RNA sequence: AAUUGAAGAGUUUGAUCAUGGCUCAGAUUGAACGCUGGCGGCAGGCCUAACACAUGCAAGUCGAACGGUAACAGGAAGAAGCUUGCUUCUUUGCUGACGAGUGGCGGACGGGUGAGUAAUGUCUGGGAAACUGCCUGAUGGAGGGGGAUAACUACUGGAAACGGUAGCUAAUACCGCAUAACGUCGCAAGACCAAAGAGGGGGACCUUCGGGCCUCUUGCCAUCGGAUGUGCCCAGAUGGGAUUAGCUAGUAGGUGGGGUAACGGCUCACCUAGGCGACGAUCCCUAGCUGGUCUGAGAGGAUGACCAGCCACACUGGAACUGAGACACGGUCCAGACUCCUACGGGAGGCAGCAGUGGGGAAUAUUGCACAAUGGGCGCAAGCCUGAUGCAGCCAUGCCGCGUGUAUGAAGAAGGCCUUCGGGUUGUAAAGUACUUUCAGCGGGGAGGAAGGGAGUAAAGUUAAUACCUUUGCUCAUUGACGUUACCCGCAGAAGAAGCACCGGCUAACUCCGUGCCAGCAGCCGCGGUAAUACGGAGGGUGCAAGCGUUAAUCGGAAUUACUGGGCGUAAAGCGCACGCAGGCGGUUUGUUAAGUCAGAUGUGAAAUCCCCGGGCUCAACCUGGGAACUGCAUCUGAUACUGGCAA
């Protein structure tokens, strides 16, 4: 129900840093990227159709951290509402309240941010809510409770939430340890290099 | 007889009750002539709770209906509008 | 008004009563045509005036025998 | 079978017993009347009308023929006498 | 706001293009099987043998209808050990109550199953010739008598089941008599038709001093309405077969008699000789139907498990009786098959109610708890009954949610596998280090489903009455099966928690070793006869994940039945050619109609489900409010271009 494994080698099968290990240091420096996905990994796969389609899938999920019925079940809500099914899609990996934890800077990754919403360390509008996958509504104040504030973690997490890009549709604020999710965000104000045509297309096979 | 009563609907542990108008020897669940409002006996402290058309339920009285223990009680807690 | 309906007679050789055509002129419902289809309708005439070939109204009343629950109200173009 | 259908079985026996024997008095006196209309008799079958109305009403009223039944009755007699007087 | 909706590929050939079949990639399921398996929420769970059933429950209730006392607990009176003050025993239905019985009501509901039924069914829309317990409104009556019969007692038959005979008693049981309509018959005149009391309380009066009498509540009867339910009719629609073309004598219609609640060949007598049928009758095979479900871009195609509406059935075949309602699942009668008891004379039974067995099968659950809620029956009510229902148990059967940690960590450790022996890879993976405690485990706290019901008051109404009863407030104890509930808090420690398929192409993911046309694999193409990316193992990877594969089944892809949306010179496909009936289509102008067509309105298209906008469960599944939709049918109002009818 959840990876529990190797995470660099799930960024280094895609090609791309999936933010899998934010942590402490700078960028990479010890992952081989690129190099080896495993033991034939230095042979270029000259990838299909089929392989750029899945690929693309398989790099959104490896990056929100969701499985595969729980990933449909939000293709099949993002086609259901009205606009573009790519960006609904986004917008709804991007309203998860272990992602909303993520981008405050809670949370060093979104495994560390999901273990956060999973034990109970986060409230939203003052009740504590469990659940990795709670969908957290615009104009919402998610905030730490009383345990597990002053954690070393959050602490830490929040001293490397400065060196990200500090994200619009946010109001960051780390003095009460407290956020606002306050708008959805647009499709230009995330990531630039995903293309959800590409999984849109693989569901409509 | 017709019987305004409830008929549960809800979930386990969870009812909502639907109150309509039957033929008395119809199931609970059944077949009913016309639904006339509802009953949760949750819902949550919101707003309502309970609403249910008095003038459809004049009228069925009016015709010869009966109303069951439940259904007294809730016209006698929404009396006219509380 | 009454609801009635105008078919003509297809046989007649019975004892007080008539048997009238209906012609209803319905759309096929996978094909999209517009096809001629029949009704056959046992009809009561007190009196009998009414002979082959005739066109008449007819109107919904009590059963009078098996199945024969239908009667005329005007006998219209009767011409041979 | 062991219950509360015993009684009912009991009971239904004691009213198919009453109800046979009004139900066969009433069947002979309107025997009575269009036996009398076989023959020409008129004013003989009229007092068997006579005889055989309130009982018919009566039974009616009981409850065991259902008061329309009784009307057809008198009704086709009545036709019978002023078809014969 | 409520339709944002459509993918291909492999295989005919030396190669090609086309045709064309086969096959794969998706979604789904009441699923089964194999491997594996942590928790929870919500649902689902005999698809086969409508096979046979052990055992326990599934329909009772009312003494405020009646005679009554079998118990239980009191009361009165008597007698006794007598502690002259408490026990023991006895007569009394005197009382709260109540076994058995009469009687009223319910056992036609609820619950099960899908055998039969291809149209006496179902769906949609009209209709007329109807009945309707309980419930409601109105108008009135509710007077006066009689004979019985259970129970009971006494005999008595029978192994039992079950009876018989003779007496006794009551009623809201039954029967007359009176009374009689805006009721039935009758054109009228007229004729005729019913009933039942019980309970609470009481000032005065009368008491045969039991109670009359007054008042209230409730019940009875009659008629007309209403509501609900049911019966009947019509039209359209609802499988396959023409290698089934004729079927039908109560058959088709009429008149009259009878019958039903009601029309009707429903039935009978007579008369006529019809009726149905290629727009598919009749026969045969199959089948419960629908709202819906699954698939689909859609049109369609398949299906109709759960949930809800209708029908049918209740061991098998038939019949009626009682009743408002049945031709009756836990009623009667007969017959039959099976099973059982027997004293051999005869008797008894019916899980397709809920659990449960045996069998059948690839396959499907507990002989649980409670009436606390909702509903039903009875009752004035209290309450009693309820295997409906609420819940719990078992099962990954499905859907949904969460977990198996998190960050750091290069000596890129050891070991495995590969190696062009340089190294590469497993791999930040592990170990180390630093944190976190979801869920499970342990200990505390603790909502909500609970509204009613009971006991006292106070006021109002009624009344002769400050009683009784009804209604409304107020107060007082209370009413939870689930249930060591949901949820909240605290504890200890990463501590209890990851498999399954695949890796030649389709199709994401590659090497080594073993085997050598073998062993074996395979959905199709096809691999294997010595260096096999296809077999078996290992390392590595890929996809899914408490699941994963296989199998079965449906739709898709399949434009490979083409209505949307195909073809026919040579790929399959133009009758050998004509004439022509039924059928389909029909030049051109004007007028009328308005059937098709179009527009609007009204009634209906059950609720749930799908869709949209919201709301509640921490979210989700789930539940739910409002709308849209239900593409239809009927009627009315219009328009008249096109099609049809009519006239020229």
């Amino acid at each position: 129900a959840r990876y529990l494994g190797p995470k660099l080698k799930l960024s280094r099968r895609e090609g791309t840093d999936l933010f899998l290990k934010s942590g402490v240091r700078a960028i990479d420096t010890k992952c081989k990227i690129e190099q080896a996905p495993g033991q034939h990994g230095a042979r270029k796969p000259r990838l299909s159709d089929y392989g750029v389609q899945l690929r693309e899938k398989q790099k959104v999920r490896r990056i929100y951290g969701v499985l595969e019925r729980q990933f449909r079940n939000y293709y099949k809500e993002a086609a259901r509402l009205k606009g573009n099914t790519g960006e609904n899609l986004l917008a709804l990996l991007e309203g998860r309240l272990d992602n909303v934890v993520y981008r405050m800077g809670f949370g060093a990754t979104r495994a560390e941010a999901r273990q956060l919403v999973s034990h109970k360390a986060i409230m939203v509008n003052g009740r504590v809510v469990n659940i990795a996958s709670y969908q957290v509504s615009p104009n919402d104040v998610v905030s730490i409770r009383e345990k597990a504030k002053k954690q070393s973690r959050v602490k830490a997490a929040l001293e490397l939430a400065e060196q990200r890009e500090k994200p619009t549709w946010l109001e960051v604020d780390a003095g009460k340890m407290e956020g606002t999710f306050k708008r959805k965000p647009e499709r230009s104000d995330l990531s630039a290099d995903i293309n959800e045509h590409l999984i849109v297309e693989l569901y409509s096979k | 007889m017709v019987t305004i009563r409830l008929a549960r609907h809800g979930a386990k542990k969870r009812p909502f009750y639907q109150v309509v108008v039957a033929d008395s020897r119809n199931a609970r669940n059944g077949r009913f002539i016309e639904r006339v409002g509802f009953f949760n006996p949750i819902a949550s402290e919101k707003e309502e709770g309970t609403r249910l058309d008095l003038d459809r339920i004049a009228h069925w009285v009016g015709q010869g209906a009966t109303i069951s223990d439940r259904v007294a009680a809730l016209i006698k807690e929404v009396n006219k509008a509380a | 008004k009454i609801r009635t309906l105008q078919g003509r007679v297809v046989s007649d050789k019975m004892e007080k009563s008539i048997v009238v055509a209906i012609e209803r002129f319905v759309k096929h419902p996978i094909y999209g045509k517009f096809i001629k289809r029949t009704t056959k309708l046992h009809v009561h005439d007190e009196n009998n005036e009414c002979g082959i070939g005739d066109v008449v109204e007819i109107r919904e009343c009590r059963p009078l025998s098996k199945t024969k629950s239908w009667t005329l109200v005007r006998v219209v173009e009767k011409a041979v | 079978n062991i219950k509360s259908a015993k009684k009912r079985a009991i009971q239904s026996e004691k009213a198919r017993k009453h109800n046979a024997s009004r139900r066969s008095m009433m069947r002979t006196f309107i025997k009575k009347v269009y036996a009398a209309i076989e023959a020409g008799d008129k004013a003989a079958a009229q007092k068997a009308f006579n005889e055989m109305q309130p009982i018919v009403d009566r039974q009616a009223a009981k409850g065991l023929i259902h008061k329309n039944k009784a009307a057809r009755h008198k009704a086709n007699l009545t036709a019978q006498i002023n078809k014969l007087a």
